[PDB]
């Protein structure tokens, strides 16, 4: 909960995965936008 | 002690005083 | 300054009149704090930082001064004394601010490998015979 | 009330807009869901110049994403803030430009240009009085540097006489990232001179000495440079949005720091940066903010001052203040280096005041300065334009989407031209 | 039946005018709600608001004034201050898009779709006047609305009102310090309508006032809130003898007869007189003559002029509080004496005087200190001149290369604007030092 | 057609001087015709020899007669130890260390 | 350099010169607020006015 | 027409407010520099839990 | 009706008028802090309507070491807080500094202050002027002050309590320069010189007085 | 303010300053955490002379930190003291001097000085109104002595208005520590007299003397070497941190003690210096402390003045004490031994008091003096550099750089006229 300034961003070191999901994408050449239900990694 | 402070601020020859020691106050 | 028994008026000191210096306003380094306390917890309002300042201090200061800085009338005394109730925000583990946090940290590196992006101050350049930034 | 319609195009613009929309978000009190959890009146008093009101009691942002390939957008749809984007708002195609200046603005560019100006009439005319418009891009990718021109020269024609803003990522001197960078760099500086109000160039190495030597940061991602971006992309409008002493918007700025029309590439900076360890050996106060507003070691840019003449410079502060030290530091700095400001203008500097700073900090600033310094980027971008040129080293891939090479001699010209009148007030 | 218009053009006349009302709502028994809790005032005589306020229906006081801006961001604030019950919502006139620091958009483009509504309120609020002195306007010559819509606002109201009595209290460009670039050109394009449509212009520098408060009193970084309570007090004591009792008292008219001696010659100086701090009241007294000695320092001037090398055409001496004629008198048989206030030869008395009983009153949180006089020195010297002769050096230095003329004549001026003002500031630097000249013979051998 | 015409405004010059001569009722007629003698002035109107800090220049004596009158100019050579202008020695013997 | 070096006696003599002729044109005129001049000095005086 | 000048009670008032404002002014610098050391140990407390994470 | 306006330039000047005014306070009724605990103090004290007379002095200073003991010590309380000029730099033992560098931007501020306490003064008798030869403000700058002091107010009298260099003592070398220089100007622009000697008053002190060892004081 | 920037060079410079800045804190009662806690209200007003402002009420001292190796940064960081010093103002570079006066002159130390400068304009503009600068360096070493003295002559013309102090410390006859120190001895020397306002020239082997016989120091380190050149540094600023009866700042002992512009080299000294065993047998007065003062063993460098003539005098002396038992002792020993100074300046003394000694200490005095024996040292330089440079024995780690063999004449013909113009000032009626 740091105040948020340009020198408080950090990377998640304990990171492994680092799937994406195509949550953009077209079904029947409609430009189809979902929810995502999972974010970068499979969480 | 603060009450020996508020007693002896208003004790002269020509002064009046409302508050009394050990009870009620006036109610003026 | 504003703790005085002889001037208890219900229970709480006030300062009387005949106290007030009209040369302590022009001491910058009289009155002024010299160290200060720090608190193992995150920026925010607390309990326990003690110069916190609320939005509920800045409505008090603008309502002291509109109340006449807390005047306390006498019997043949137009003003007496100067109310405590008007100072009673300014009164008051914890760890002390001070301390360097540097000698915790890396240590300072020599000026060219600080030079590896963009070149600042080298001698075979333009700027160097041009006139320096003031 | 007024109003910026943010667009970002390209792989630069949507990472750049993430962090600008996370700041502008935590600044405005805005959760990730969309709604309003702040603690003060005044972040909802001028909220719609950011935002759109709607169903939920929550607030959704004028963004529009354009990419011609959703690679990217992948990334920032499954971040902290990718739900309060309106999904219509994404206007994506199948296949990516490649790096092409071409393919991003002659073949797969102008299959796009249809839905992504159809968004933008609908989020312009929602509009009570729309201010102007803001995009992101970059100057060496293919979507970006042929997608946003492209986007800008459709947009000037259907709203002439409104703001546009550029904060282009502007090719870097010393180590590039495409190789047919000085292409795509030079297309698209021969269409934002003639295209855009008010340019910013952003420097990538500029921003790295930033994080190595001011913040001494060891292992910086691209989110702190992008936040560096986006904290100097806030601080332009920051009196649009809240109150002030002394209240300047994007139009009061366009008028006092461009000269002459062709003159409108600025060099951004942001004033309170400090180091970790090197925070309790400074105070914060305004000559130690104005001190490093211009010092060369603060601009985005990779050219110092010192190099030309400081032709205008803005300052926005926000923060309690005083006004006379702020008007005699500004008087102080241009006193005290008479050198490198023209004599033909009695006063170089423009400040304006703003009441509320940023979350955690006293007091802030955001330098602007329009410095005769910039032509030697130019300059720079111009010869290595003509050492590839000369061999016609990547001209095939150019002239096979149907592009003439009087095209590339045009865009070298106008270049050139620029730089020689940048050249003339020098003295 | 002696009633006073203010209207307050632009983020400095809006933001000067949250203190002069403030002021005003003090010096009378004014409540923020609008209220007046005790009817009797203890000088004056029971309508002494009627300069200021009106009544109406619900036993209430309305400010007779229009706060006009292009930009909403400060007329908001008084909208959400205070004092929003005081003011009624229809006089805070607002705008959609602000001229951005430009003479043309406020004078062509923008302010002619507002200027309507700002004339009819001007109008409702004359109404109800039925002993109306004059016009007070506040603006600023640094800007876009403070510069171009005021003066398109003094265009319509000459020619609407007639004869009528109106007054400025601008803020002129400093000499070294500016907030602004292209100010000098809103500053010289302006320079027509104060000397056509006016008949007493102030020029207050910003920077004088910083060396006043600097100085005088003890307040080092000051902000626009502490200069602007300095004009409070100084358009408070030249109306003060509209409202409140006093030995000898002068209208608005009698000001124009004792002080213009010429129409195209209505450019004073203003300077305050016990401007201290309470920590140096405490010290020295402020008698008469103290407060009539000290007006006439460089120092204490309200622009950054020096009025030694000038020579004064006329004087106006308006004195509050513990005044008796016989000190004023007394203070200008010994100014009479000495070399360094050096008279015109056409003016053998060069002086008029006022005197009110009420002193200034005092606001919360205020800098200047409680006294028991005050003066406020209103004089025309030939010494304002330097002024315009810095103001045309910057003018000719960028227009000689045309340097912002482009976001001017896309606006809609016609571009021989700059060339005319400029002639025209010439003409009036050479008027001022015509009525300065000695009429007299340089001695022999 | 004729106005008053006056000098150059100086300090340690009256407001309001008149010759003296002028308000005298013992000796008067002989004074008035003295003045018609000499020709000066008998008329009352412009009857002020300092105002507004000026001579009148105007009604005197020629402006010749006037300057040419009294002791001539003296040498600044050296004052003697007791003149009233010994003290502005300092700058005489600089003046003519000087040549 | 040298050309430099000889100038400044020049300048400062010059600065000098002007400080005490300014000086002596005030000695001419008068002292300020004529309430300190002694009855010695006044053009009228006791002896000028017989 | 016949004011002599204000009483001694008047003046004996002008010169309390004037002592009045004195004391106002030696409050409000220690509220200043209040303000001053509060922000200080925010921006420095900021720092000591940046200096742990790191 | 009869007042006396003091000037103290220098540190001598100073370190003279603290002695000078604290045997001022005594001898009339005024306290330390201005206040009473019969019109003799009107000569060198001025009157404010509440009880609390002032000096009628000015303690000009280029070092701010000396004055800023006054507006700290017990008689801050007595002086005005303007009344005590004080400089950034010195003169450092150089009549040319104090006279033409230095000097001359701090001379308008000691006018205008003298000025305004000749406002007050309705009887003015003269001037009291405290400096020395040896220094460089109390050579340099007193001698500007009296210079321009001449042609702001004419004959009045100016009387001169100067500390003359001693003949055996000396606390500086560059001091006969300055007192060479600054006579060539106190002769037109001062109409009477007192002068003291240190070391006779060291001797007076050890022999006359019981004090060895005597401080300034 | 009068405030003073401080300018560490290389490791004599380095090791110097830490221990004055050690002396000041002490002073001034400044915990090396940055704050205040002294026991008098005396030691605050004029802190900004030394000390800057930063946030929390936390006074940063006016210093920059110059080497050209990161040896001795490392190690004074790393020290007791290190701490109060801004992390900015260590200024190192990767390839050191090596006790070379052109690497640290001509083309290491040129890569060095753009960013020094850029710390000192840092500085100096946020000064209010700025006295003068102060160095610290040698003359034996490479950077010491080469960029010091291209500090010297680089912010000299920058500021040309300022008084500039440099405590340089000469190469020793005797006890020497670098073969190659008689050439950046030479060159800075003749470089030392255009572009400096004071220069205080102290010996090794004189501060040597003074512990083996004045303090009966035994085993002296290099710390008590440094208090002892530390405490006449902080000896001659004191009268602006302080007040006193009879105030002097640098300005006030420089327009009474140089007679000619190129005559600036004086001998330093300390008044109350005693053994620990002598501590309480000694009354603290002064006839005990000028007749220290005056003695030919406690002078700072190895030149005698009984060889020559006191061209000026000067002493500041600290503590409470009045001006009769001054003033009539300094009369005393300009009388007794009167062929020791010149006659063509008749009073060749200057003396100031300040009334606030250093702690532990009743009364202390600081001995500035100008003489002519100071050729002595100069020609003997001379000798030991014209023993060496007529064979070329080390001239290709100088040639080599780019250096004209031309300057090595020069530098030894403006020494020689140094010292001929010091013969022709001694012996003149
Ligand atoms: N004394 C004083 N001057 C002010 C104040 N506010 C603004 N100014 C002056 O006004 C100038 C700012 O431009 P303005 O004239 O206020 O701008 P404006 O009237 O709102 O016109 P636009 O900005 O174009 O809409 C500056 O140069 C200031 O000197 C104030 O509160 N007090
Ligand atoms: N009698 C007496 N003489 C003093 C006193 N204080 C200083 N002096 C004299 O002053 C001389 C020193 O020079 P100062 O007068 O202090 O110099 P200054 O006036 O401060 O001007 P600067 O030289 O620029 O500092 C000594 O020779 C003393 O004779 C004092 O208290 N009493
Ligand atoms: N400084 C900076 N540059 C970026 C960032 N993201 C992408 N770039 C730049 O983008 C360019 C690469 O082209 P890119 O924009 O990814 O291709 P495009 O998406 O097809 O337009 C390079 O010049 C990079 O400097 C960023 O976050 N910061
Ligand atoms: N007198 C004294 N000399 C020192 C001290 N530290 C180093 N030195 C001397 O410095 C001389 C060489 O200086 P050097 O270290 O080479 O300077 P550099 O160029 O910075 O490396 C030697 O003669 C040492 O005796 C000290 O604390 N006191
Ligand atoms: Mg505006
Ligand atoms: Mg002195």
């Amino acid at each position: 909960g740091l105040p948020f300034l340009p020198g408080t961003s950090f990377k998640d070191l304990t990171k492994t995965a680092f799937h994406r999901s195509q949550t953009l994408g077209y079904r029947n050449g409609y430009a189809v936008v979902r929810r995502p239900t999972v974010g970068i990694g499979g969480d | 002690p603060r009450k020996l402070y508020d007693v002896a601020r208003n004790t002269g020859a020509h002064t009046s005083s409302g508050l009394a020691t050990s009870g009620f106050r006036t109610a003026k | 300054d504003f703790d005085n028994a002889y001037f208890t008026l219900l229970g709480v000191p006030n300062k009387p009149l005949q106290c007030l210096d009209i040369t302590e306003t022009g001491q910058r380094l009289r009155n002024r704090y010299h160290e200060g306390k720090l608190a193992p917890i995150a920026p925010g309002i607390n309990r326990v930082d003690w110069p916190c300042f609320t939005r509920a201090i800045e409505d008090w200061s603008r309502f002291v001064s509109s109340a006449g800085e807390f005047k306390l009338p006498c019997a043949s005394k137009k003003v007496e004394s100067f109310s405590g109730y008007a100072v009673r925000y300014l009164k008051p583990f914890c760890l002390n601010q001070n301390p360097s946090l540097d000698r915790y940290g890396q240590k300072p590196l020599p000026f060219d490998s600080l030079n590896a992006f963009r070149r600042f101050g080298s001698n075979y350049s333009r700027v160097n015979y041009l006139t320096p930034w003031h | 009330m007024r109003e910026i319609v943010h667009l970002q195009a390209g792989q630069c613009g949507n990472q750049i807009g993430a962090k600008f929309w996370e700041v502008i978000s935590d600044e405005h009190g805005i959760d990730p869901t969309g709604t309003y959890h702040g603690d003060s009146d005044l972040q909802l008093e001028r909220i719609n110049v950011y935002y759109n009101e709607a169903t939920g009691g929550k607030y959704v942002p004028r963004a529009v994403l354009v990419d011609l390939e959703p690679g990217t957008m992948d990334s920032v749809r499954s971040g902290p803030f990718g739900q309060i984007f309106r999904p219509d708002n994404f206007v994506f195609g199948q296949s990516g430009a490649g790096n092409n200046w071409a393919k991003g603005h002659y073949t797969e560019g102008a299959e796009l240009v249809d839905s992504v100006l159809d968004v933008v009439r609908k989020e312009a005319e929602s509009c009570d009085c729309l201010q102007g418009f803001q995009l992101t891009h970059s100057l060496g990718g293919g979507t970006g540097s042929g997608m946003g021109t492209l986007l800008i020269s459709k947009i000037r024609e259907e709203y002439p006489d409104r703001i546009m803003n550029t904060f282009s990522v502007v090719p870097s001197p010393k180590v590039s990232d495409t190789v047919v960078e000085p292409y795509n760099a030079t297309l698209s500086v021969h269409q934002l001179v003639e295209n855009t109000d008010e340019t910013y160039c952003i420097d990538n190495e500029a921003l790295y000495d930033i994080c190595f030597r001011t913040l001494k940061l060891t292992t910086p991602t691209y989110g702190d440079l992008n936040h560096l971006v986006s904290a100097t992309m806030s601080g332009v409008t920051t009196c649009l949005r809240f109150p002030g002493q002394l209240n300047a918007d994007l139009r009061k700025l366009a008028v006092n720091m461009v000269p002459f029309p062709r003159l409108h590439f600025f060099m951004p900076g942001f004033a309170p940066l400090t180091s970790r360890g090197s925070q309790q050996y400074r105070a914060l106060t305004v000559p130690e903010l104005t001190q490093q507003m211009f010092d060369a070691k603060n601009m985005m840019a990779a050219c110092d001052p010192r190099h030309g003449r400081y032709l205008t410079v803005a300052a926005v502060f926000r923060g309690r203040m005083s006004m006379k030290e702020v008007d005699e530091q500004m008087l102080n700095v241009q006193n005290k280096n008479s050198s490198y400001f023209v004599e033909w203008i009695p006063n170089n500097v423009k400040t304006a005041v703003c009441d509320i700073p940023p979350r955690g900090l006293k007091m802030s600033a955001t330098f602007i300065g329009n410095s005769t310094a910039i032509q030697e980027l130019f300059k720079r971008i111009s010869e290595q334009f003509t050492a590839m040129f000369r061999r016609k080293a990547f001209l095939h891939w150019y002239t096979g989407e149907g592009m003439d090479e009087m095209e590339f001699t045009e865009a070298e010209s106008n270049m050139n031209d620029l730089v020689s009148e940048y050249q003339q007030y020098q003295d | 039946m002696r009633e006073c218009i203010s209207i307050h053009v632009g983020q400095a006349g809006v933001q000067i005018g949250n203190a002069c009302w403030e002021l005003y709502c003090l010096e009378h028994g004014i409540q923020p709600d609008g209220q007046m809790p005790s009817d009797k005032t203890i000088g004056g005589g029971d309508d002494s608001f009627n300069t200021f306020f009106s009544e109406t229906g619900a036993g209430k006081h309305v400010p007779r004034a229009v706060f006009v801006d292009l930009e909403p961001t400060v007329v908001d604030e008084v909208r959400t201050g205070t004092y929003r019950q005081l003011f009624h919502p229809e006089q805070l006139i607002t705008g959609k898009e602000d001229a951005a620091n430009n003479y043309a958009r406020g004078h062509y483009t923008i302010g002619k779709e507002i200027v309507d509504l700002v004339l009819d309120r001007i109008r409702k609020l004359a109404d109800l006047c039925t002993g109306l002195q004059g016009f007070l306007i506040f603006h600023s010559f640094g800007g876009g609305t403070g510069s171009g819509f005021a003066s398109l606002l003094m265009e319509r109201l000459s020619v609407d009102y007639g004869k009528k009595s109106k007054l400025e209290f601008a803020i002129y460009p400093a000499p070294q310090v500016s907030t602004a670039v292209v100010e000098p050109y809103n500053s010289i394009l302006t320079t027509h309508t104060t000397l056509e449509h006016s008949d007493c212009a102030f020029m207050v520098d910003n920077e004088a006032i910083y060396d006043i408060c600097r100085r005088n009193l003890d307040i080092e970084r000051p902000t626009y809130t502490n200069l602007n309570r300095l004009i409070g007090q100084i358009v408070s004591s030249i109306t003060a003898s509209l409202r409140f009792d006093g030995a000898l008292n002068v209208d608005l008219t009698e000001f124009q007869t004792n002080l213009v001696p010429y129409p195209r010659i209505h450019f004073p100086l203003a300077t305050y007189a016990p401007v201290i701090s309470a920590e140096k009241a405490y010290h020295e007294q402020l008698s008469v003559a103290e407060i009539t000695n000290a007006c006439f320092e460089p120092a204490n001037q309200m622009v950054k002029c020096d009025p030694r090398h000038g020579k004064y055409m006329a004087c106006c001496m308006l004195y509050r509080g513990d005044v008796v004629p016989k000190d004023v008198n007394a203070a200008i048989a010994t100014i009479k004496t000495k070399r360094t206030i050096q008279f015109v030869d056409w003016c053998p008395t060069g002086f008029k005087v006022g005197i009110n009983y009420q002193p200034p009153t005092v606001v919360p949180g205020g800098d200047l200190a409680k006294v028991q006089r005050a003066v406020c020195m209103l004089s025309n010297t030939t010494a304002i001149a330097e002024a315009w002769a810095r103001l045309d050096h910057k003018l000719d230095l960028m227009y000689a290369k045309r340097a912002f003329v482009h976001w001017y004549v896309g606006e809609g001026m016609e571009e021989g604007e700059f060339s005319e003002a400029r002639e025209d500031l010439a003409a009036l630097e050479k008027d001022y030092e015509e009525v300065g000249v000695d009429s007299v013979e340089a001695e022999a051998e | 057609i004729h106005l008053p015409r006056f000098s150059l405004k100086q300090g340690m010059i009256p407001r309001h001087y008149v010759m003296p001569w002028k308000q005298n009722m013992k000796f008067r007629n002989v004074n008035l015709k003295h003045a018609e003698a000499c020709g000066i002035h008998a008329g009352p109107l412009e009857d002020s020899l300092f105002l507004d800090h000026s001579e009148r220049l105007c009604h005197g004596e020629d402006r010749k007669v006037v300057l040419k009158k009294g002791p001539p100019e003296i040498k600044i050579a050296d004052m003697p130890l007791h003149s009233p202008l010994s003290r502005y020695q300092s700058t005489v013997i600089s003046h003519g260390f000087r040549r | 350099n040298m050309t430099l070096g000889l100038m400044r006696g020049t300048i400062h003599r010059c600065t000098k010169f002007n400080q005490e002729m300014y000086i002596t044109r005030g000695l001419i005129k008068g002292p300020l607020s004529k309430s300190h001049l002694e009855t010695r000095e006044k053009l009228d005086r006791p002896l000028v006015r017989m | 027409d016949r004011w002599k000048g204000m009483s001694q009670e008047q003046l004996e008032e002008i010169r309390l407010v004037q002592r009045q404002q004195v004391q106002e002014k030696l409050r409000l610098q220690e509220e200043e520099r209040q303000r001053d050391m509060d922000w200080d140990r925010r921006r420095i407390q900021k720092a000591r839990a940046t200096l742990l994470f790191e």
